RNA sequence: GCGACGUCGCUUUUUGAUCCUUCGAUGUCGGCUCUUCCUAACCUAGCGCCGCAGAAGACGCUAAGGGUUGGAUUGUUCACCCACUGACAGGGAACGUGAGCUGGGUUUAGACCGUCGUGAGACAGGUUGGUUUUACCCUACUUAGCUGGAAAUUGCGAGAA
RNA sequence: UCGAACCACCUAGUAGCUGGUUCACAUCGAAGUUUCCCUCAGGAUAGCUGGUGCUAGUAGAAGUAUUGUGCGGUAAAGCAUGAUUAGAGGUUGGUGUUAAUAUCGACCUAUUCUCACUUUAAAUGUGCAAACAAACCUGCCUUAGCCUGCAAGGCCGGAAAGAAAUUAGAGGCACCAAGUGGGCCUUCUUCGGUAAGCGGAGCAGGCGAUGCGGAAUGAACCGCUUAGGGAUAUGUGGCGUCAAAACUUAUGGGCUCAUUCGAUACGUGAAAAGGGUGUUGGUGGAUAACAAAUCCACCGGCCCCGAAAAUGGAUGACGCUUAAGCCCAAUUAGUGAUUGCCCAUUAUUCCUUUGGUAAGGGCGGAAACUUGGAGAAAGUGUAGCCCUUCCGAUGUAGAUGUGGCCUGGAGGUUAGGACGAAGCUUAUGGCGUGAGCCUAAGAUGGACCGGCCUCUAGUGCAGAUCUUGGUUGGCG
């Protein structure tokens, strides 16, 4: 237990990736965050001022606080028998706007717009077709298999 | 593993008569007589006629069951030969 | 008898230790003269280039391949010539070795060292073989192939562990079969580089325009 | 009475979202069951075709009927694995009635003398011999 | 016959570890005494084999059956010589063996010395002097009796070398 | 009695240490870890656990997947930071040479050999989100932002549905309190060590705390996990005798002879190369002659030697060898499609208990041929209010409950006793799962005392080198 500093065992974790170093994006500076959206707290180095502790690196969570240049993010931390909603304070560059809901952001956007189209809408344009069923399949090349040595 | 190769035969001329009784061999002649035992695996000695042919068939076979057949062939001919011809043994010394 | 007969390192119970900024007092291995024989030798000389690839994850020390560098060598003159053979060794003792020498005299007896201050210091070097390691490759004629079923077995029995001869269908330092190789010289597909040579591959460049100007 | 019936297992590779009509692969395997036939159907395609049992579907496995029960010769090109000389093939011409019968003797001979058992054993060319 | 180089199996009367058993006690080495066991054979015993003519050695294998000493110095184990001998082989048995002996070495409390320490004292350094209890119990063994006993004390239960 | 006497007293000195700590059943039931400690034989604090709960809780559920969506740099890989280096020969030093020459280093090259450093490079992971306000169509207000309206916050009503699987074995807190804080083994991988039945770790499982079944034998392995019984059927393991089962299978395919064969995993590993002129298998390549067939080389064991000890000696024993060994298969015999067969604290089913406060239904008078109950009381708890229904049932430390057991005594009540009380004896039964109670019969006893509701405590003993008394063995 000789060393347990705030940045311990983190050579490869905060190290920038191969052939992508230097200053942060202009997207990451032109992001727009509110109190409530989700963010991937992907601590990048090359800013080295506002990086969170190692633990909060693959972690995503609500933004409970947006200061001028520091996003405050709550993150669930399974301590021992309970999770703490930790309240980390990082700068914006250590933050992505988390996709994690486009799975149903973009689903119910067109899913309702066609459920409405299917319930009332204007008309019901036919959609994606069935996937798994039978069929009298016609082959196009026969083959066999014994060995290759 | 196991196979069959051939059959072994010996002819029994005049002056020599061979039996088959208790699967044993009796050979006599006009110079001497001798009888002995030749049992082995798959080696059942049966003489067809009294003076026709000494036959020893085996039905199974491998290196060991077949390296034991024609030794009775090596040990039946000298029964028929010793009772008519005989083999003398000589001994010498030096000083 | 005073040094552990290279058996207590037949298994990779430990990491690899490289000669590096970590170890600084590493001694010298006695295997140095890897190549023997005809030296500037060209490539079209010998038809057969047989390998010698191991079988298990054994671990041979610096002391058995060093004689294979000589044992598997010397039997040339007794049944062949040196200049009719390529003796090139294709390994090196990289894994530097520690040693713990217990029972010091500075202190008490049988209670001085109760397992502390008792880690390693340099003694020598050995190797890690895994399944598929070439010990000592061979190049030869046709009338000189069955030579070192002895010389190898002379040194295969100097080794800890066993070994085999690997009859090959390659043209040595190239990736070409023998049967088609006599056909490739008929159309000059392969070039030369000294004691070895390089293959003109597909995707050929406009550079080597070898035709008359 | 001889176990290890002869199965005719055939199958595509779940067509396809990429190729939309992958070539069909059929081969005949001796197996106790058909679950064991499909288990060794999806071992050939996983190896000889790089197709998973997941990303493909079995079209129609089938039990070959028989040959008129009568003795005849059989040379069975068989390939087993073992720490006993890894991956050696063999010929071992047997004389049994049906292909199911002779290949049975093939397995009970290798497991007898090489201790190579069912999953360490591939089979090829279960054909007959006139003379 | 082994020796370069080497390596590879199996070795404890081995050098140490390990800390598993023992801290309401498995009593310390060596001997004495006595019994056993193993062979990796020291002797005798059996052929074998050589540049084994006799002589006489030479290499080897088979055999644990029998045999393997008396002393001087040492507490010793070991070692060393002395001398006999056919030769004086190597081991286990809780480094066989103290409710068997011994008490020489370890061995404390006395004392002296050397070095150490300011000192009390320390030394696995030397020297000298220094307890050795109990079987009358169970089994083991050793001899010494007695008495039951065959459905091994019972059924009538029935089997005759 | 003396490296500080002896007596009495403080004093029942203190002890993180050792030993002991007295009834039953029921309901649950762990921990050897975190941090802090002159702390590492102990504490405190969390976790684990019990009890009491509170509360609107198919949800703020999940040791699980799916779907999207992030994350990572270990395995494998590959050799730029490094290598490691010699093999082919040719700028920079010294030098052996006759401006001509090398010579080894540095270098120069095509490389090379095999490693830690390299790369979004795995598997396994893990972070998130996923349907009634997460999208809309709207409208508030202070407007904070920015020059009316956007966007923003706290809001909001009109309206919104799903054409992320499963379990959906109910969510949420709260309180009080123990015990534990010496773990060990193991799988997977892996740090240190010559090694280990070694030390230190990660993961999960176990044991501890736990039997049962069988691997002869074993805390841990393999099955299975545990209320009392019966049956049916299996698991692991087996079916020659011991030993239930092939009364030695109608067994089938080969293998195997072994002068210590071989034979159940993990026990610890059994045997390592090496060869042969050996028994069985396979591939390369001749002759049509070996001394009508016979070869030159190897792959593969079963098997032969290599190889060895000390009480007598172990597959577990016998024994087996045209197996009862080994490897494959079988399962009523190529006749026609199933379970050959034997063993459990497992499974199924059947009764019986008991808990759940688990659901129900009655919770005061009627009939099915003979009795019982859909008439036994509004009830936590029993000799249950009555039925019947589901489910669970092991357990050390610990916790808790009991209309629960027992001893001494008190307040009440009911009641015995010279026609024999307490006590005491037990082949005296019965009845309660049990603690225990009641009875009988005493060729016992002689004068006190039982049940029930409360109260009360000097209240239960096998074990403390317990204390006291008595006896006993050894023992004539
Ligand atoms: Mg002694
Ligand atoms: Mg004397
Ligand atoms: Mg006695
Ligand atoms: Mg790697
Ligand atoms: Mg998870
Ligand atoms: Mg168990
Ligand atoms: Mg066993
Ligand atoms: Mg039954
Ligand atoms: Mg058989
Ligand atoms: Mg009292
Ligand atoms: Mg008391
Ligand atoms: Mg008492
Ligand atoms: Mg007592």
């Amino acid at each position: 237990v000789h060393s347990y500093g705030y940045k311990s065992g983190t050579r490869h974790l905060f190290a920038k990736k191969f052939r992508k170093h230097g200053a942060p994006s202009v997207s990451t500076i032109l992001t727009n965050i509110k109190v409530g959206d989700y963010v991937d707290v992907v601590a990048d180095s090359a800013v080295r001022e506002g990086m969170p502790h190692k633990y909060y690196h693959g972690r995503t969570g609500i933004v409970w606080n947006v200061t001028p240049r520091g996003v405050g993010v709550i993150i669930n931390k399974p301590v021992r028998t309970r999770t703490l909603r930790k309240r980390i304070c990082v700068r914006f560059e250590h933050v992505r706007k988390s996709r994690c809901q486009e799975a149903f952001k973009a689903k119910e956007h067109q899913f309702q717009a066609y459920l409405a189209a299917k319930k009332a809408g204007k008309a019901l344009p036919p959609l994606k077709k069935s996937s798994r069923m039978g069929g009298i399949v016609r082959p196009k090349n026969v083959e066999v298999l014994a060995r290759r040595v | 593993m196991v196979k069959v190769k051939s059959l072994c035969t010996l002819q029994i001329p005049e002056g020599v008569t061979v039996d088959v009784k208790g699967r044993k061999v009796t050979v006599t002649g006009k110079r001497g007589t001798l009888t002995k035992d030749l049992t082995h695996l798959q080696l059942d000695l049966r003489v067809d006629k009294k003076n026709r042919t000494f036959t020893v068939i085996r039905w199974f076979g491998s290196k060991i069951p077949i390296a034991c057949l024609n030794t009775t062939k090596a040990h039946v001919q000298n029964m028929i030969t010793g009772v008519t011809k005989g083999y003398r043994f000589k001994v010498r010394c030096a000083y | 008898m005073a040094r552990r007969p290279s058996r207590c390192y037949r298994f990779c119970k430990n990491k690899p230790y490289p000669k590096s900024r970590f170890c600084r007092g590493v001694p010298d291995p006695k295997i140095r003269n890897f190549d023997i024989g005809r030296r500037r030798a060209t490539v079209d000389e010998f038809p057969v280039c047989i390998h010698v690839v191991s079988r298990e994850l054994e671990q041979i020390a610096s002391e058995a391949l060093e004689a294979a560098r000589i044992q598997a060598n010397k039997y040339m003159v007794k049944r062949a010539n040196k200049d009719v053979f390529h003796m090139r060794t294709r390994a090196h003792p990289f894994h530097v070795l520690r040693i713990n020498k217990m029972l010091s005299c500075a202190g008490a007896d049988r209670l001085q060292t109760g397992m502390r201050g008792a880690f390693g210091k340099p003694n020598g070097v050995c190797a890690r073989v895994r399944i598929g390691q070439i010990l000592l490759s061979m190049r030869t004629k046709e009338a000189y192939v069955p030579q070192a079923f002895e010389a190898l077995r002379r040194a295969k029995m100097k080794f800890p562990g066993r070994q085999i001869i690997v009859m090959s269908k390659y043209w040595g330092f190239t990736n070409i079969l023998r049967t088609e190789y006599e056909a490739l010289r008929d159309a000059g597909k392969l070039e030369q580089r000294g004691t070895h040579c390089k293959l003109i591959a597909p995707k050929g460049k406009i550079t080597m325009r070898n035709v008359m100007a | 009475k001889p176990h290890l019936r002869h199965y005719q297992v055939v199958g595509r590779e779940s067509p396809s979202e990429k190729n939309p009509e992958p070539t069909v692969y059929k081969f005949e395997v001796f197996a106790p069951n058909f679950v064991v036939a499909k288990s060794r159907f999806w071992r050939m395609m996983r190896v000889k075709n790089k197709v998973k049992a997941t990303h493909g579907d079995v079209l129609s496995c089938k039990v070959v009927k028989d040959a008129k029960l009568v003795a005849r010769n059989y040379l069975v090109d068989i390939a087993y694995y073992s720490q006993r000389c890894g991956y050696t093939r063999m010929v071992k011409e047997f004389r049994d009635v049906s292909k199911t019968g002779a290949v049975s003797q093939a397995y009970h001979d290798l497991a007898s003398r090489h201790r190579a058992r069912y999953h360490n054993i591939e089979v090829l060319n279960v054909k007959s011999i006139p003379d």
